[PDB]
Order: C-alpha cells, then structure tokens, then sequence
C-alpha cells in the first residue's frame, strides 16, 4: 500500500 | 510522550511550523476547460497535496507514537476533510470563489462543469463564508486541522483512543488560550469554542457527500486517477 | 424577536426534557424481517420526532420551508442518538426498542449494517464511558436538529445559548473551567461521528429501497437527501 | 407538496 510507504519513510 | 508535555504557545508553534505549503495547478487559461478538464486538474492537484498532508501528519504532536496502522486508518479517513478546510481556509480573502491554487480560481458556475460539484461548492461556498464571518485566525485553523485528523477516525487490546482523546484535550486547551489573549470573555470563548467544532461537523459531511460523488467518477474512468487516491479512496468503500 | 433567546438555562433545559419523545415499542432474524421492524419503529418514531423538533426553542420561529429542511437533513442523526443513548445500559448491545434487543451478530443479516452498527456501539459505549447525563443528551439532540442543514444568524444565536445551557449543567456537576470546555469539546467531536454514521447510513437506505415497502413519509425524508 | 408539510402544522 502506497499510504503505508510513504508513512514508513525514515 | 512528547505531545502531552507541550504547552499551549509551543502546540501552535509546532503546528504553524509544519503547515504544508500551497501548491500550484497546471491550470492554462488559453485552454478549452470541460468536465474531463478541471477533474484532471484537481485530481493531479490533490494527488500532490496527499504527499504534504502526509509528511505534515507526521509533524502533528502525537500522531507518530500511533501504531502505522492507526496512522494509516486516520489519514484514510480524514484525507479529504482535511483538503476540504485547508480550501475553504485559503479561499476566505475570495468570497464567492474557491482557491484552489494560487492560479486556479473557480466560482459556483464552474462547478456545474462536473456532475453533482456544484452543490458541493455552495458548502464549501457556504463554509469559507463563516470563516470569513468569523474572523478565523491561523492559529485557530492549525488546531480544527489536526483535530480533524485525530479525530476522524478514533470511532472507526490498544486503547491508543485513550492516547488520542488525551492529545485532542490538549489541543481543545489550545484553542480556549488562543482565545483567552484574543480578549473573548468566557462565555465568548466556550461559544465560539462550540461554533468552531460544529463547523467540523459540516466537513464530515462534504467529505462523505464528496466521497460518494468521487466513486461515482472513478467508475467512469473518464479521467484516470493516481495510485494513492484510488486507496485513499477505496478505504471509504 | 425569538422567546428561546429569553429564556434561563435551567429552563431551556426544562423545556428540552418536557419536549421528549416517548420511547415506542416494536411487534412482539432475516433481511426482510430486520428491515420490516426497524421500517415501522423509525417511521412511527419520525411522527414524535416532527412534533418533538416543534417544541424546541427556536424551531418554531423558523419559516416552514427551514423546519422541513432542517428535519430532512438530521432525522437520521436525531434517531441515531437517540439509539445510542438508550443502549448505554446495555453494553454490546443497541436498545432499538424496550422488547427489541440487537446485538452485532443480527447486524448482519442486512447487507451494509453491521459496519453501521459497531459504530453505533462505539458511540454508545463512548457515552457511556464518561457518564453522559439526559440534561446533556437534549441539548446535544437539539443543536443536532439545527446545526445539520444550516448551511444553506438567528439559529447561530440559539445554537451559542445551547451551548451556555451545557456549561450551565457542568458548572452544576462541580467541573472545573478547564473540565468544562474540555468536556463541551468532546460531546461536540461526538457529533462528527453521528454526521458519519448518518451519511453512510443513508446511502445505505438507497440500497434498500424492494426488501420492504418503505412508507411515503420516509421516502421523502430519503429522497431529500438526494438533492 | 410533502407530507412534512402538513404534519409540522
Ligand atoms: O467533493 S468534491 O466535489 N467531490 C467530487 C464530486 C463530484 C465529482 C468529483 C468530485 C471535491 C472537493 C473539491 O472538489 C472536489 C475535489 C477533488 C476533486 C478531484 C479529486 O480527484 C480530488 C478532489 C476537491 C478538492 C481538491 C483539492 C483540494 O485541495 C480541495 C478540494
Ligand atoms: O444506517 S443504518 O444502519 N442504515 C442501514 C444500513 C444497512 C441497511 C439498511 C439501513 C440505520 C440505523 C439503524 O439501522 C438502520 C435504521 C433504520 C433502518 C431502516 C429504516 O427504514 C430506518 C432506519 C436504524 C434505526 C432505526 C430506528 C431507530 O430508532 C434508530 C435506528
């Protein structure tokens, strides 16, 4: 999920 | 952790501090507009907003000790009434007219360009219209924002709604001491308090008006939409 | 001039508690058997919640075309509340009616429900969790009816005196100023949450409309929403 | 011309 990722970032 | 130990002065700092910037369209007033065209237009535009409200949710005091899946859920829930108030926030100078960016200026005709927008302009209309009325200040705008996002979604083993609630408090404490130094007596500042809150109310209602109205495009297809936006906006359906 | 604005707190909340719908009771699980109950209970309820809504402060004062607006837009809300308020003392569980108890399981039986009914169980519970008072309940009820369609200065001016009579009852409970905003706050997010019970509710009635008849008064308060 | 009409009278 795109959402997951972007959150996850550093 | 760090959210609760935060005073009122330093909770508008940091949330003035991590306020998204305001993005521009790519907008040609040389070209035909039609119903295909402005939904291109706030679809990209919209899509590249997700990316700020993202970083900027991390930003909000307390929204990082949340689980990734709290943060993803509360962000699902709330991405759109968050576009939603940051519009009505910066079309408040253009009465009658919507700011969507910098150089994208729509009034309530427009809006008929695209099925079933138009009624939700005139409460969008209708919303930047009490903030004008209102007076709303920056300061105040930061604090509906973030309450938006916390909130939105607490309803929806980990009482992390325990956590939430504390952090919702807070701001709630912010907001009544912002309008301590405004000068507002104190029945002034619960009743304004109240009015503020019931405006979020008609956000959750636009959004979910909205919402129904954006699934009813993407089966469509008339125009695509972006990756992110499809599951933001599958997460409603 | 408005006779609501005239009024003291403590008898704005009077006038809310006397103005009270009486609870009715349902016939003495399918689709068409859940759907056939709660048709009949909520359509029997909307006569009393018309004839509640003429008894609040204010509401009178407003034109005929806003009183049918305002209803159109809050009659879910308005029923929703008035769910999760009677089934505080039955955690788990959504008192529909004294002889008409549904728990999450029957919630399936209708296609779209059960999701509808956590969230009611959720702001039942939520009510319950921090001892929601019926002095509290009608003035949340009441700024529910005239809050819902009012985007469309005098209900803005009986709105802020809801909003005192509620500082008025938590000043009583011995709250300190600090507990009462907090606690004004947090009824206020609530009602957020039965805005988004109500609009995912009523898509819901669109894909129902067929398993029951549903009656005339009530496709047109659905219908409404519609436009 | 809707019930809700009559019925708030
Ligand atoms: O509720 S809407 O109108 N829904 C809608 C209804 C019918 C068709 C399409 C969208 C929605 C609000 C407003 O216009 C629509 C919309 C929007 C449009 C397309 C899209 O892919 C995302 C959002 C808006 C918007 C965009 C960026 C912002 O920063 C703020 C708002
Ligand atoms: O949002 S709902 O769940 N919608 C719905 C969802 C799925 C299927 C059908 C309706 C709705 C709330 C709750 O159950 C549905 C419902 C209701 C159902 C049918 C109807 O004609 C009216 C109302 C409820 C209700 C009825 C009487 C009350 O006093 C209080 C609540």
């Amino acid at each position: 999920k795109i959402l997951h990722r972007l959150l996850q970032d550093s | 952790s760090l959210a609760l130990s935060l005073t009122a002065d330093q909770m508008v700092s940091a949330l003035l501090d991590a306020e998204p910037p305001i993005l521009y369209s790519e907008y040609d007033p040389t070209r035909p507009f039609s119903e295909a065209s402005m939904m291109g237009l706030l679809t990209n535009l919209a899509d590249r907003e997700l990316v700020h409200m993202i970083n900027w949710a991390k930003r909000v005091p307390g929204f990082v000790d949340l689980t990734l899946h709290d943060q993803v859920h509360l962000l699902e829930c709330a991405w759109l009434e968050i576009l939603m108030i940051g519009l009505v926030w910066r079309s408040m100078e253009h009465p009658g007219k919507l700011l969507f960016a910098p150089n994208l200026l729509l009034d309530r005709n427009q809006g008929k360009c695209v099925e079933g927008m138009v009624e939700i302009f005139d409460m969008l209309l209708a919303t930047s219209s009490r903030f004008r009325m209102m007076n709303l200040q920056g300061e105040e705008f930061v604090c509906l924002k973030s309450i938006i996002l916390l909130n939105s979604g607490v309803y929806t083993s980990l009482e992390e709604k325990d956590h939430i609630h504390r952090v919702l408090d807070k701001i709630t404490d912010t907001l009544i001491h912002l309008m301590a130094k405004a000068g507002l007596t104190l029945q002034q500042q619960h009743q304004r308090l109240a009015q503020l809150l019931l405006i979020l109310s008609h956000i959750r209602h636009m959004s979910n008006k909205g919402m129904e109205h954006l699934y009813s495009m993407k089966c469509k297809n008339v125009v695509p939409l972006s990756d992110l936006l499809l599951e933001m906006l599958d997460a409603h359906r």
